[PDB]
């Protein structure tokens, strides 16, 4: 078949044939996760979340900035799933930019507390979030 | 998509201010103060000229507190 990547959250690894699925993470209620004291990020994996205007994958639920639509282009670098969402809201930082969010999904087979979106930096002039996520369904078994 | 604000007066000027402050403390708007602080900024400004993040992150609370 044409490519082992596929704009469908889904791609296989060429190393072992590993289909990795990340549709059984979607979701249209998503995952809530903090951020500031008194903010949370909405965020559903490869569709959009309800809790924030139509279209929006990744959005603050302040006053609902959105950081990202509701993309599906995931890509496998190197263990690395990454979900890169783009296209989000004028981030308000520098008038004319916008918002990303770069889903990394990483290995992690003994699972733990970090089966969780993982806020690693928020790059302050290009407004790109960086999100991890420990998850042994992002994992190829060697 | 187009909205009628760049910049939202309240929502973008109040939500970046606890989006990054939200530990640091956020208050841009101070009546008094027995520090004589009493300076609001960005209300107006970033209402309705365009602003960078430079300024709203500098302001934030107080430019020397966390030293």
């Amino acid at each position: 078949m044409k490519s082992n990547e596929h704009d469908d959250c889904q791609v296989t690894n060429p190393s072992t044939g590993h289909l990795f699925d990340l549709s059984s993470l979607s979701g249209r209620a998503g995952f809530t996760a903090a951020y500031s004291k008194s903010g949370v990020v909405y965020m559903s994996i490869c569709g959009e979340n309800e809790n924030c205007p139509p279209g929006v994958g990744a959005c603050f639920g302040q006053t609902r900035i959105s950081v990202g639509k509701a993309n599906k282009r995931l890509r496998y670098v190197d263990q690395v799933l990454q979900l890169v969402y783009k296209d989000g809201s004028p981030c308000p930082s520098k008038s004319g930019l916008s918002y990303k969010s770069v889903i990394s999904f990483v290995c992690r087979p003994e699972a733990g507390p970090t089966n969780r979106p993982m806020l690693i930096s928020l790059d302050k002039q290009t407004c790109t979030l960086f999100f991890s996520w420990h998850t042994p369904l992002a994992c190829e078994p060697e | 998509a187009y909205r009628p604000s760049e910049t939202l007066c309240g929502g973008e000027l109040v939500d970046t201010l606890q989006f990054v402050c939200g530990d640091r403390g956020f208050y841009f708007s101070r009546p008094a103060s027995r520090v004589s602080r009493r300076s609001r900024g960005i209300v107006e400004e970033c209402c309705f000229r365009s602003c960078d993040l430079a300024l709203l992150e500098t302001y934030c609370a107080t430019p020397a507190k966390s030293e």
